[PDB]
RNA sequence: CCCAUGAACGAGGAAUUCCCAGUAAGUGCGGGUCAUAAGCUUGCGUUGAUUAAGUCCCUGCCCUUUGUACACACCGCCCGU
């Protein structure tokens, strides 16, 4: 059913944030991560192709999250913010910032903040040639 | 003729050095060419850093740093506005920007 | 959604491709008063009121 | 008979505050006894705005080519019918002012996005004065080129607009629309 | 000697010859609200509602109004009354009391001692006007 | 000058021109041409605004640095069946 216990008390759970440049997830899971609560991605709020990843549609994905979660029970979340990694970028997408101002603003409280992005000790080689992608 | 005198490179006693990739085209540059950028900013931008902070559990948090390490071939050092170009006395100066 | 008297301390300018946006800088008057960088459009007034009907929005640069 | 101007009161007519002047201010040379002054209201910007909301919405009505300039139309529109009713009315004379804009008035709007796309429209907001500006402008563009051949027409086009045009209200039709892309322009947040 | 600018405005003027006289209330010699454009008719009655009847039982001011023009021959009638009240005063008992209604008047509104000095401009080359250019074709 | 037999009678193909206040536009009047000779031009008044107080996106200009195998100067030079 639902966590039922102290009121007072907040209830903590895991928000995957994947700002990839072509679109954006916002997926809140248990704590342990196993059991997922709510996955939103941008590309489920806006529809055409580069929007996917506009900061508009990643906070629409984090507030529709939120009602969802509050609907659920969850009050709080640790936030677990990645970029594509691997030998890709390492920098996070533009839906990254507003995905997690949407879940502050929409209710929400936020508990501790860690990057998570993929990092290779070395990596295999990248999808690019060796001159690179000339567009 | 000669334009610089490194080569544009900063490779001195020895005949190579390997490669990496740019981060923004994936092009082969030797890592002493390559330009080296690294970024030190906050996870939270600064317009989404009080909100977050009002929401935080935790009072006086303080916020987590992304430190990123970007690497630039010439071409897309130039466009992206990272370096420019200099005049012919202007170029000999090594000086980093103050920031 | 309080609006707050902002003072227009100096102005950013204009942004667009033919400029179409302005950007300011205001603070307030008695209320603990922040450096708060926001976009404002055309008439500003010496010393005028940006409404700051949200502390949120901070107009963003770039 | 100790009352001030010819239709004002000092005795009991207390309105509790001093800070209700955003758009009218008449209490320096630029005072006369009729709105009729001819004059200049585009020699340096912001004097669209210090024309007052009353002086600029009866006489910012001259657009189109039928109407556009003449003056005594406003004189008509102002001073005709206007003046009577302001005692013919019986009540409380702050009614027609005090029951237009307080909750019509637009507090945000929005501009062009990027190289390419429409879809959305950047958030800005401005003091009173540019945003009187940018939305009555269009205010009165569009209700003078949806509006001609209007069957709210002069010689009785006082009461509408000068109820839904000085302050204190919610009611105003051209508003709703740009209050609802107000809150388009306000999702950019 | 004789003193007299009497009223003018833009291209009108309002002739004031001011003397002691009937001095009745009387605009182009007509009424108080009866001018036959009937258009800016009432800026006459506002000062003579403070003072009382016995103020204006010598003072003729003898008009002669040329001038087509509303806001010429119009707004130049206050002007010629604030100038008739002004050297009134001066001459008759003294400046502070002409420094009162004078300062009344003319803080009531700026534009009786300014006109507007806005002009039709020349025109030029190669253009229907002023400002506007022919057509230029490729 | 006029008798009402209706003019798609109330915002306009890609392509574009001009314009920031007594300005645009409407409106007529003089001068030149000339015999009163004007739908031209050159001036003059009269009614009289909407928008904007910005930018370098387009078209171009200027002041610097930079590259050039161009100097007939990019409508250049030049490569291969």
């Amino acid at each position: 059913l639902g966590p039922q216990v102290a009121e007072g008390e907040n209830v903590f759970g895991v928000c995957h944030i994947f700002a990839s440049f072509n679109d954006t997830f916002v997926h809140v899971t248990d704590l342990s991560g196993k059991e997922t609560i709510c996955r939103v991605t941008g590309g489920m709020k806006v529809k055409a192709d580069r929007d996917e990843s506009s900061p508009y549609a990643a906070m629409l994905a984090a507030q529709d999250v939120a009602q969802r979660c509050k609907e659920l029970g969850i009050t709080a979340l640790h936030i677990k913010l990645r970029a594509t990694g691997g030998n890709r970028t390492k920098t996070p997408g533009p839906g990254a910032q507003s995905a997690l101002r949407a879940l502050a603003r929409s209710g929400m409280k936020i508990g501790r903040i860690e990057d998570v992005t993929p990092i290779p000790s070395d990596s295999t080689r990248r999808k690019g040639g060796r001159r690179g992608r000339r567009l | 003729t000669k334009k610089r005198r490194n080569n544009g490179r900063a490779k001195k006693g020895r005949g190579h050095v390997q490669p990496i990739r740019c981060t923004n085209c994936a092009r082969c540059v030797p890592k002493d060419k390559a330009i080296k950028k690294f970024v030190i900013r906050n996870i939270v931008e600064a317009a989404a850093v009080r909100d977050i902070s009002e929401a935080s559990v935790f009072d006086a948090y303080v916020l987590p740093k992304l430190y990123v390490k970007l690497h630039y071939c010439v071409s897309c050092v130039i466009h992206s506005k990272v370096v420019r170009n200099r005049s012919r006395e202007a170029r000999k100066d090594r000086t980093p920007p103050p920031r | 959604q309080p609006i707050k008297l902002a003072r227009v301390t100096k102005v950013l300018g204009r942004t667009g491709s033919q400029g179409q946006c302005t950007q300011v800088r205001v603070e307030f008057m008695d209320d603990t008063s922040r450096s708060i960088i926001r976009n404002v459009k055309g008439p500003v007034r010496e010393g005028d009121v940006l409404t700051l009907l949200e502390s949120e929005r901070e107009a963003r640069r770039l | 008979d100790i009352k001030l101007f010819g239709k004002w009161s000092t005795d009991d007519v207390q309105i509790n505050d001093i800070s209700l002047q955003d758009y009218i201010a008449v209490k320096e040379k630029y005072a006369k006894y009729l709105p009729h002054s001819a004059g200049r209201y585009a020699a340096k910007r912001f004097r669209k705005a210090q024309c007052p909301i009353v002086e600029r919405l009866t006489n910012s009505m001259m657009m189109h080519g039928r109407n556009n300039g003449k003056k005594l139309m406003t004189v008509r529109i102002v001073k005709h019918a206007f003046e009577i009713i302001h005692l013919l009315t019986g009540e409380n004379p702050l009614q027609v002012l005090v029951n237009a804009i307080i909750n019509s008035g637009p507090r945000e709007d929005s501009t062009r996005i990027g190289r390419a796309g429409t879809v959305r429209r950047q958030a800005v907001d401005v003091s009173p004065l540019r945003r009187v500006n940018q939305a009555i402008w269009l205010l009165c563009t569009g209700a003078r080129e949806a509006a001609f051949r209007n069957i709210k027409t002069i010689a009785e086009c006082l009461a509408d607009e000068l109820i839904n045009a000085a302050k204190g209200s919610s009611n105003s039709y051209a508003i709703k629309k740009k209050d609802e892309l107000e809150r388009v322009a306000k999702s950019n947040r | 000697q004789s003193v007299q600018v009497f009223g003018r405005k833009k291209t009108a003027t309002a002739v004031a010859h001011c003397k002691r006289g009937n001095g009745l209330i009387k605009v182009n010699g007509r009424p108080l609200e009866m001018i036959e454009p009937r258009t800016l008719q009432y800026k006459l009655l506002e000062p003579v509602l403070l003072l009382g009847k016995e103020r204006f039982a010598g003072v003729d001011i003898r008009v002669r109004v040329k001038g087509g023009g509303h806001v010429a021959q119009i707004y130049a009638i206050r002007q010629s009354i604030s100038k008739a009240l002004v050297a009134y005063y001066q001459k008759y008992v003294d400046e502070a009391s002409k420094k009162e209604i004078k300062d009344i008047l003319i803080q009531y509104d700026r534009t009786l001692l300014v006109a507007d000095p806005r002009r039709c401009e020349s025109k030029k080359f190669g253009g229907p006007g002023a400002r506007a250019r022919y057509q230029k074709s490729y």
